[PDB]
RNA sequence: UCUCAAACUCCCAAUAGGUAAAAAGGGCGAAAUAACUCAAUUUGUAUUUCACUCAUAUUAAAUAAAAUAACUCCAAGUGGGCCAUUUUUGGUAAGCAGAACUGGCGAUGAGGGAUGCUCCUAACGCUUGGAUAAGGUGCCUAAAUAUUCGCUCAUGAGAUCCCA
RNA sequence: UCAAUUAUUUUUUUUGCUGAGGAAUUUUAAAAUUAUUUGAAUUUUUCUUCUUAUAAUUUAAGUUGUUUCUAUACAGUACUU
């Protein structure tokens, strides 16, 4: 539906396995979650994990499953802890993160904002290996155990910025930044 | 952009239309491409193809050959697109049935002679339009003198072709690459 | 006085702007070279088949007229 | 710069290990006819008959036998323009081709199935078809039975 | 005369572009059975807002049981998930000293 | 005279009739095919054992690139394609050397499983076909059957709900239909790309290679 | 632009003078292709004076046609009416260079019998 | 046991290369011919004449604006080239000299790269309209002082490949 | 409240641009649609389907209609160039 805030970053749980042979009679099946903006993307970083864990190119293998995974409760929000591969311009690291978001789609989406902004790193350089919801208490940064107060009731205090209809060129008299 | 071979266009070659100005044979393709359009058979379009061709693609038939291939044809007529031609190591004629574009006079007096029939294309497209029963002949196109100097190189291994001699002379074009006891040989 | 010495470039773009042309694959090919002995018997062979065919075609035709 | 007979054949022309010396009497023994294709080999024992760089490892048809000689036509690409040309080669660098025998096996197979196919009265296709099309498929492993697989981290 | 073929005909001047989707007599042309098609969208169409409201309750009150179920089923394939986070986050912990 | 022409005329028109009744048999077998999916599905959930269906059998390939600085492999294999207009879309039957031709263009190319809304769409708007001879072919919009039911009555297809049935589903009659059809000339998406060098594929946003069922999208929005 | 006159369309008004040509004194008006290399014409550098090109050449139904709507036919004699009245509704006549007024006074009635008129007919009056 | 080699090699790629996928032919049979052939006139060889019969009535794997294919003839211009990616040799290096494969320019307009023979997009009759590409959207200068999350203050910050 | 996202579909509000052609037998034939007529069908119908017979028409079978104006001019400062 929406346009204006939205993540195309969605979850899909892929399922597949080796061919039958003589030598596989009975094949292993393989399953996993993967983060992605579209299905082609899922199955192709599926496929490049198959590759780096398994002998399984696309070649060697046959799909069973892939389909997107649905939010239980997209009006809770939920704290996330983020599990990462990182390579960096020298090296390769790994790193855990903490994110109260909606949903996970939305903690990666954050991460991925996060890891480019704070550090450089492009989507394709970072591998999530495991994001979950964890307990409130289990949090180790300081803007998410802020959240988890009692009672939180800031003054907003930003600048307005309205839309391009009345977005006016020129004004009679200077705006009002406090807005009260 | 399109990606085309040959830019997308059918270039064969060979004969457009007759490039004579000569007013009967004009009017003889004219003939022979409107039979050729109309009529099912492949015999009238070969014909008016023939017909439009270039002169060393005219040779002359030689009697003695519509002759020897008539026999097994025995009371059918023989079209040729090209001249009949007589034969003085020809001892006599055994009747015959000839259409020709030309005919020696000659060759012509002992058909009459012979009892046989001298056909223009005209009176062959009178008589018979469709073909049918019909001997469609043509002579030797690799005859001439010209194609008797062409293919491989002289000199070079296994060559037959003659050479644009300089002259007639005993002592020339016999020497070098030509015997092997001067230089080599083909 | 100082030259440039070689390159290939171009030339196989050019070879493939007319193709690069086959054998024309007859059926027949002269045979000079060929197996002394057991030629000249397939010479002989070959005659004798044609003598074998004209004396066919003569009889059977003299026949036929009678 | 040079460039005499077998130059630049030195790995080429090596033996392979555990190769060396002459070998079995029993390759010579080898059925050869004309019009047969032949591969041309070549062992590095026998150095007579030895053919040129280009004609190692191709094939071509046999068009003369001799007494310990076979010529063999072979397409050599001389520029702009591919030729046959007449390598003679020995009893020793003949080795029978196997894409005619796949030819001929197939040969075989269809013409027994072409005999029982008229004797039953019904088409076959004899075509070597497609590889790509599979049909729908299960998979009957116990639902905790399945591999979880996950990310592999670094070092 | 008897050997010529009876003149023939060359092709018709361009036409243009009537439209395959929206021109009926040039959809039809193409598609003799598209009024049939027609008709089966009609027909649904016809069925009025009334008997659709009437419908919608019954048809997802028997859909409800199948419903359960496969919530049950997506259920365990996340039971699987979870598990396998569980033992690898446990296999870490052990591994690492 | 008249006699023979009316009786070709009703022979024509039951022609007509029987596209029509081909037709019929072609929509029970679209809705019987989607509803087979759907079962296939709900007993694979039900099921201990777990389950997938078939190979889609077709592909459609549609170009996405220039023809300016070509390899020469790769301008071998778009002449055989006959994807030679940088907006040709063209049905593949599915096969491993077909698929092997594909990767080796296919940083030139988009394509994917095209769906029956698109494939009766595609050849509906944009179908044209070679009317004339053997290599003396001309590129003509369809408009009415008798013409494409003429060349592909030999091979028994007559009538153009045939035609999408074959090419929606590579069967007996695929590869005659297919290149007697002209390859279809395509506008520009109506509302662009990504990012028209880098893959669909990438984490990168792109759009070039396997857009699988998507490609669909991309041909509705470039028709 | 382009200029239409009922189903008579016409490309181009504007003749394909030559290439700079008051640039060099020396040069004439009328059109003389380069043979130049680098001359900014045949090496097609946009914002010089245009190639004339066959591109812009008339459609086959006008294809000489004036706005007159008739075939402009030029009458030095006036034994030319005898087929010009066969052709009156598609032709026009045009008086030739030289006519002496005596005879294009005559060719002039003449052309008002055949009821076509003559296209600079108020000339050497 | 440590570290190794263009001109060392147990083993050993990718890439590039060759042969193959049937009708002027191939099967299994008979009869003929030899001065070839063996002990041996069917003992083979090879050839020839007669047979019986192999898919192609969707084509013995695909795909193909596959004849725009062949082939012959006659002739031109040219023989100083250069640039790019990737592999690369010499040389301290070089917008240096020398190679390989392919694509460009040369012989080429057009849009972008602020500008620019070569980079990228893309190859061009004349026109009308559309929608896009490369590429953009503070102003010069056409479209957002758009949305959205980070990071960033510099008493010479930084800002689109080639590219300074 | 009955989302959303796919699938097959069915419409609709304004509106931009275009009009080649010229049918002495392919502007023909069928289709379509309307008013008739006969037999069936089935999701069952005030755009339900087929085919049986009859007419018209257009969605078939590449713009036509109406009203202005130039102008009630004779070359004008308008119009052509």
């Amino acid at each position: 539906i929406d346009n204006s805030l939205n993540t195309n970053i969605h979850q899909y749980h892929i399922v597949g396995r080796a061919i039958p042979t003589a030598k596989d009679k009975n094949p292993n099946v393989y399953r996993m979650c993967i983060f992605a903006k579209n299905d082609t993307n899922a199955k192709s970083r599926f496929w490049y994990f198959m590759k780096k864990i398994n002998k399984l190119k696309k070649s060697n293998g046959e799909l069973l499953a892939c389909e997107q995974i649905k939010e239980r409760f997209p009006l809770r929000v939920k704290n996330y802890g983020v599990l990462l591969r990182y390579d960096s311009r020298t090296g390769t690291h790994n790193m855990y993160k903490e994110f109260r978001d909606t949903t996970k789609e939305g903690a990666i989406a954050q991460l991925y904002s996060e890891m480019a902004g704070r550090h450089r790193a492009r989507a394709s350089s970072i591998n999530i290996i495991r994001i979950s919801e964890i307990s409130s208490s289990l949090v180790r940064r300081p803007h998410i155990k802020q959240l988890l107060k009692r009672r939180l009731r800031f003054p907003a205090l930003h600048l307005p910025t309205l839309q391009k209809e009345y977005r006016k060129k020129f004004a009679s008299k200077r705006p009002s930044t406090y807005r009260m | 952009g399109i990606a085309l071979k040959n830019v997308g266009r059918i270039k064969k070659h060979g004969r457009k239309h007759l490039v004579s100005k000569n007013p009967y044979l004009r009017l003889l393709v004219k003939l022979y491409n409107f039979l050729a359009r109309r009529t099912n058979a492949n015999f009238n379009k070969i014909i008016a193809k023939r017909l439009i061709m270039p002169k060393r693609y005219r040779p002359p038939l030689s009697l003695s050959k519509l002759q020897y291939h008539m026999a097994n044809h025995p009371n059918d007529i023989a079209v040729v697109v090209g001249s009949i031609t007589d034969d003085k190591r020809l001892f006599s004629l055994k009747q015959l049935k000839v259409c020709a574009l030309r005919f020696t006079e000659t060759a012509r007096k002992r058909i009459e002679d012979a009892g046989g029939e001298c056909l223009t294309f005209d009176q062959l497209a009178l008589k018979y339009p469709t073909g049918k029963k019909c001997v469609l002949l043509r002579g030797p196109t690799k005859a001439r003198t010209a194609e008797k100097h062409f293919g491989k190189a002289p000199g070079k291994p296994k060559s037959k072709a003659r050479p644009y001699v300089r002259s007639k002379g005993r002592k020339f074009e016999k020497a070098r690459g030509r015997r092997k006891s001067r230089a080599y040989k083909k | 006085a100082k030259s440039k010495n070689h390159t290939n470039h171009n030339q196989n773009r050019k070879a493939h702007k007319n193709g690069i042309k086959k054998p024309k694959k007859h059926k027949f090919m002269s045979r000079k070279g060929l197996d002394p002995n057991f030629f000249r018997n397939q010479k002989y062979c070959l005659k004798g088949i044609q003598k074998k065919k004209k004396e066919l075609k003569l009889k059977a035709k003299q026949e036929k007229n009678n | 710069k040079s460039r005499g007979k077998r130059s630049g054949t030195r790995y080429k022309f090596s033996k392979k290990f555990r190769k060396h010396g002459e070998c079995t009497a029993n390759k010579y023994l080898e059925k050869l006819n004309y019009g047969d294709y032949v591969d041309i080999v070549c062992d590095s024992t026998q150095q007579k008959g030895m053919p040129f760089n280009y004609y190692h490892g191709k094939t071509g048809k046999i068009f003369h036998i001799t007494k310990r000689g076979v010529g063999v036509l072979v397409n050599k690409r001389v520029k702009h323009r591919i030729e046959q040309k007449k390598v003679c080669v020995r009893i020793e660098h003949v080795r029978k081709s196997r894409c005619n025998e796949d030819f001929l096996l197939r040969k075989i197979k269809n013409a027994e199935l072409i005999k029982e196919a008229k004797l039953k009265n019904e088409h076959i296709n004899i075509k070597r078809k497609t590889e790509g099309p599979k049909p729908a498929a299960m998979i009957k492993v116990p639902p905790s039975k399945i591999i979880t697989i996950e990310p592999l981290p670094f070092y | 005369q008897a050997s010529l073929l009876a003149k023939k005909k060359p092709c018709k001047k361009r036409l243009q572009n009537k439209n395959s989707l929206t021109n009926f007599a040039v959809r039809c042309r193409l598609n003799p059975a598209y009024k049939l098609l027609r008709s089966l969208a009609v027909l649904r169409m016809r069925k009025s807002i009334l008997e659709k409201s009437k419908n919608k309750k019954e048809k997802r009150v028997q859909k409800q049981i199948q419903k359960k179920e496969l919530q049950k089923i997506n259920h365990d394939y996340y039971k699987g998930v979870a598990k396998a986070v569980k033992k690898k986050k446990k296999r870490e912990e052990k591994k690492a000293k | 005279a008249a006699k023979k022409i009316k009786t070709l005329k009703l022979i024509n028109k039951k022609k007509r009739n029987d596209l029509r009744q081909r037709t019929l048999r072609y929509e029970e077998e679209y809705e019987s095919e989607r509803k087979k999916i759907i079962e296939l599905k709900r007993e694979a959930r039900k099921n201990n054992c777990f389950y997938r269906e078939a190979e889609k059998k077709v592909v459609f390939v549609i170009r996405l690139k220039g023809v300016n600085k070509l390899p020469p492999k790769v301008r071998s294999v778009f002449r055989l394609l006959r994807l030679l207009q940088v907006h040709n879309g063209v049905f593949v039957k599915v096969n491993k050397a077909t698929k092997e031709m594909l990767k080796i263009v296919e940083p030139y190319v988009t394509y994917g499983y095209p769906t029956l809304s698109t494939v009766r769409k595609l050849l509906y708007k944009r179908g044209y076909v070679r009317v004339g001879k053997v290599r003396r072919y001309a590129r003509k919009k369809i408009q009415d059957n008798a013409d494409i039911s003429k060349h592909l009555g030999k091979y028994n297809v007559h009538g153009i709900e045939d035609m999408v049935y074959q090419l929606y589903t590579c069967g007996p009659v695929f590869k005659k239909v297919n290149n007697f059809l002209w390859a279809f000339k395509l506008k520009p998406p109506r509302k662009g790309f990504k990012a028209k060098r880098h893959a669909f594929n990438e984490p990168r946003p792109g759009d070039w290679g396997n857009r699988e069922a998507h490609i669909n999208e991309l041909i509705n929005r470039m028709i | 632009a382009v200029k239409k006159v009922g189903k008579i369309i016409k490309k181009r008004t504007k003749k394909f003078t030559r290439f700079q040509s008051n640039r060099f004194m020396r040069v004439k008006p009328a059109w003389r292709k380069p043979r130049g290399i680098d001359c900014r014409v045949r090496r097609r550098y946009k914002g010089t004076n245009l190639m004339p090109s066959i591109g812009y050449g008339s459609n086959k139904k006008t294809k000489f046609l004036l706005p007159n709507n008739k075939y402009k036919y030029v009458v030095k004699n006036v034994k030319e009416m005898e087929p010009l009245i066969m052709n009156h509704t598609k032709y026009c006549v045009q008086i030739a260079h030289n006519v002496s007024s005596k005879k294009r006074k005559q060719i002039i009635e003449r052309a008002k019998q055949m009821n076509v008129s003559v296209i600079n007919a108020k000339a050497r009056l």
